C-alpha cells in the first residue's frame, strides 16, 4: 500500500 | 546476489536480506517492532548465442506479528521473459511500471521515501498482468537511450459485471492501460509517460475522484558520480492519486528530490525532502497536502553483506479535518535498522 | 531440477518454474491474468548401501492478486519416506492417491485436462496423510509390474462428533480408506481401484450423493515412442466425484484421450478430449454431463528450461439448470503462457 | 544443515526438515494427521579479523490441511546481528526469550514436552522486537561462563489507547520488559543454570479474561544438567507470577512449574526417553482455588538411521482429573500416541 521499495502500512 | 547453481548455460540466483527493524511514533499505527524479510531467486538460460530467457521471484514475509497472524506474507515480483540480442527483450507477470523507470531515482532513502505512489496503483509501481517490451541503446539509431513499452490487463471487481479471476477492492482496481518510458544521458534524464481506463466501480464506490482515463506525466533528473547522487522528478497525475482511503485525487503535483554523498569508511548521509499536493477534490475540500515531509537519514555499509541505518522523518502536514477523514498521518517517525544482505 | 547440494551421501535437488500465464475467457471467473510460480525440494539420503531414505516439498504461491491479498500460497506435496533397496518403498504424508499412477497418463496438456477430478477428492489426486507402499517389479516376480498399496487417515469436519484436528468442509472429508494400483509394459497397461468410507457430514449436509463407501474403478492405456504419445483411460466411481458444489454423483463415468506429436525443432502439437458422465442425480437431475470439452494446444521448447504454450479448449457443456445451479463453467478458455524452469 | 554458497567471506547455510506425524488420541481436537515441515536460512558474513555479522530466519509450513486452507504458515525466527570478536554479540529481531536458555535443558522429547510456556508468553519463548545482547565467558574473566541481558519492545492491541502496528489479543500482549540468565558448566557434563525476567501488563491483560490480576509479570527459573557417557540427565523448576496462561481463562496469579527429563542413547541409534512435566496453579479467581494446569508423564523412543532421517515414537500420559476449571480452560485431559519419520537436509 506504498512505493515499492520499502512496503509502509 | 548468492549463485548458487550454474551449469549447462542455466544459472540461480539466490538473493534477499533480513530487517532488524523498529519504529519509534507518536502515532500508534506505525509504533512498534517492524521486523521483516524478503527472498527471491533469479534465473537466466541461454537458449543459443543470441537468445536467452530469463525469470524471477520476489517474495516478502513479515516477522513482527505472532505466529497465529494471518496475511503476513505476499509476492512482490514474478515474471519470466526472453532477450533477442540486441534487439530488445519481453516479459510478462507481476513487474514494475514503467513510471517507475523514471521515478526509482529519488527511492535511494534509507527506510522512507518513494511513498507519493502505491504499489498496485496503475502503472506507477508493481502490478499485476504488465507485458513490457525493453529495448536498450533504441534500436541502433542512438547510444545511450534507454526505451521501453508496456500494457496491462484490466483487473476487476471481485464479483459483478467488471470482475475478472483476480478481484480486489477499488483502490487497486485498473481497466486496460500502457505506458512508455524514455531515459538518455553522470547526468541522466528520464520521461515517463502512462495511460490506464478506470473501473466503474472506482468512479462509483469513493466519494474523491470522477473521471475516465488515469493518466501520468514524470519528467527526472539525476546526477551520480564523484561519490554524490542528487536525483528529482517531478510528476502530474490526474485521477491516478490516492487521497488516502477517501478515493482519488482529481488532480495532483508530486515533487520530491534527495541528496546523498558517500564517504570513504561506508557512511552514506541522505537528505530529502517530499510533497504531495491535490486539486479539484470534491466535498468542499479544494487544494490539500496529500503528502509533506522532511527526511533525514544516514546508512552505514560495514560491507556488501551487511549494513545499519537511521532515519528520521520530519512530517510537516498539519492536522485538519481531510487529514483524518483519510487517515493521512501527521506524526514524525524514528526507524532503526539491521540488515544482512545475502 | 537444480541439484544444489550433494556431500556425505546426501543430497538436495531445488526445483520449480516461475509461469506467466494469461486466460483469455468469457467466465469473468476465470478471465485475468494467472501468474503463479512453483518451489520445492527433493532429498536423498544414502543410509547404507541398500537403504535409503528421501523426502520432498512441493510449494505454490499465486503471483496474480495484489500485496493485501489472502491465502495465495499453499502446499501440493510434503512427504518422507524410505527405500528397501529393490523390496519396494514405504513414505507417510501429503501425497498422490494411488488412481493418479494411472490417470496422470493423460495430465499431459499444455495449461488444462486432469480435471475430471479434484484435489483432496479421496484417493483420486493429492491427498493427506496418505501411507503408500510402492514396489517395482512385484517382489521377486515377473519384471516390468509396478503394484501399490496405500491407506488414508480420516480427515472430519472442523468441529462437532466427526472432527479431528485437521478439519475441513464436506467437500473434502473423508474416512479410512484404502487404494491399489498396477501398471505393466507390454505400450503399457493399468488399473486401480480405491474404497473409502464417507463422513456423516457428508452424507447430511450436501443435497446430492448419498452413501456409505466410495468407489473408484480405473483402467488405463498408453503409447509413447517415436515422437508419438497416445494416452486413455476410463473411470467409474460411485458417490466419489463432485457435482460442482451440489454435492456428489451417485454414479459417474469418466472419459479422456489425448494425442501429441513431438517434432524435431521443438514444437508439440496435441488434441485431446474429456468427458464426464453423473448418473441417478437426486433433486430430479437424472443424467447430468459434469464435463465435456475438446482441447486444442501446443507447446514450443527453446530448451529444457524455457518454454511457452498456446492452448485452447473448447467447451461443448451446455447451459441449463444443473450447470447454473452446481456453478459449472461453460465457456470456451485460451492461454498463453510462458514458462522459465530451474 | 547444508552449506549451499561459501564465497568472498559470506556463507549460507539451508536447514530444515519434512515430518510425516500422526497423532492418535481419544481428544478430536488433537487426533489426527500432523504432518509438516520446516524450512531456514543461516547466514554469516566476515566484516574484519574481529568483527562478524550475521542473520538467521526459520519458517514453518503446514501440510496437514487442504490447499484452500488459511493460515498454515507463519515465521519463527528471524533476526540479524553482529559478533564482536570475543567481547559479545547482539542481534534484534524474533528470537527466544533469555528464560529459554534454561528452559530449553528439559525441551528434548522425541515430540510433547516445552508445554509448561507458551510462544509469544512473555520472555519464556520466542518473542517480538528481542534485542539480546550476549557474553560468553563473561568478559573473559571466568571461564566457561555464559551471560546475557534482553530487552523487549511493547507490544500491544490491534486498536485502542494502548494500540502499537503490531496488534494482537490479550493472550500475547506485553508491555516493555527485560530478562536476564546465566548457566555455567562446574565441570564436564554437569551444567547449571538460571533466569530472570520482568516485564509490563497491559491494560486488556487486567481487564478483558477473568482471571489473573496484577501490574508486572516475574519468573523465577533454575535448571541443571547432565549430558555425558551417552547419558542425558535434566530438570528445571519454574515459579512465575501473574505470567503463566491458565487456559483460555486468563492468567494464574501464582504457577510452579516443574519438568524432569532422562535419556540414553544407544551404539545402534536408539535413543529412548522417560520425562515428567507438571504445573500447578495457585490463588486463582472465581473461586477456582488452586488447579493443576497441566500434569502427565511422557514415555517414547527414537530410531536415527543417520544424520539426516530418523524416526521417533511418543506416548504421552495425561494425569489430569477432568474438573469445572479444565473443562472451562480447554485443557486437555486425553493420553495422545506419535509417530514420526523425519528428513533433515
Amino acid at each position: 500500500c506504498s512505493g515499492g521499495q520499502n512496503t509502509h502500512c | 546476489g548468492a549463485e548458487i547453481y550454474n551449469k549447462d548455460g542455466n544459472k540461480l540466483d539466490l538473493y534477499g536480506k533480513i530487517d532488524g527493524l523498529h519504529y519509534f511514533s507518536d502515532d500508534k499505527s506505525v509504533d512498534g517492532d517492524q521486523t521483516y524479510m524478503r527472498v527471491g531467486v533469479k534465473g537466466e538460460t541461454q537458449i543459443n548465442d543470441q537468445l536467452t530467457g530469463y525469470g524471477q521471484w520476489e517474495y516478502n514475509v513479515q516477522a513482527n506479528n505472532t505466529e497465529s497472524s494471518s496475511d503476513q506474507a505476499w509476492t512482490r515480483l514474478a515474471f519470466a521473459g526472453l532477450k533477442f540480442g540486441d534487439a530488445g527483450s519481453f516479459d510478462y507477470g507481476r513487474n514494475y511500471g514503467v513510471v517507475y523507470d523514471v521515478t526509482s531515482w529519488t527511492d535511494v532513502l534509507p527506510e522512507f521515501g518513494g511513498d507519493t505512489y502505491g504499489s498496485d496503483n496503475f502503472l506507477q509501481s508493481r502490478a499485476n498482468g504488465v507485458a513490457t517490451y525493453r529495448n536498450s541503446d533504441f534500436f541502433g539509431l542512438v547510444d545511450g537511450l534507454n526505451f521501453a513499452l508496456q500494457y496491462q490487463g484490466k483487473n476487476g471487481s471481485v464479483s459483478g459485471e467488471g470482475a475478472t479471476n483476480n478481484g480486489r477492492g477499488w483502490s487497486k482496481q485498473n481497466g486496460d492501460g500502457f505506458g512508455t518510458s524514455l531515459t538518455y544521458d553522470g547526468i541522466s534524464a528520464g520521461f515517463a509517460y502512462s495511460h490506464s481506463k478506470r473501473t466503474d466501480e472506482q468512479n462509483s464506490v469513493p466519494a474523491l475522484g470522477r473521471g475516465d482515463n488515469a493518466e501520468t506525466y514524470t519528467g527526472g533528473l539525476k546526477y551520480d558520480a564523484n561519490n554524490i547522487y542528487l536525483a528529482s522528478q517531478y510528476t502530474q497525475t490526474y485521477n491516478a492519486t490516492r487521497a488516502g482511503s477517501l478515493g482519488f485525487a482529481n488532480k495532483a503535483q508530486n515533487f520530491e528530490v534527495v541528496a546523498q554523498y558517500q564517504f570513504d569508511f561506508g557512511l552514506r548521509p541522505s537528505v530529502a525532502y517530499l510533497q504531495s499536493k491535490g486539486k479539484d477534490l470534491e466535498r468542499g475540500y479544494g487544494d490539500q497536502d496529500i503528502l509533506k515531509y522532511v527526511d533525514v537519514g544516514a546508512t552505514y555499509y560495514f560491507n556488501k553483506n551487511m549494513s545499519t541505518y537511521v532515519d528520521y522523518k520530519i512530517n510537516l502536514l498539519d492536522d485538519n479535518s481531510f487529514t483524518r477523514n483519510a487517515g493521512i498521518s501527521t506524526d514524525d517517525v524514528v526507524a532503526l535498522g539491521l540488515v544482512y544482505q545475502f
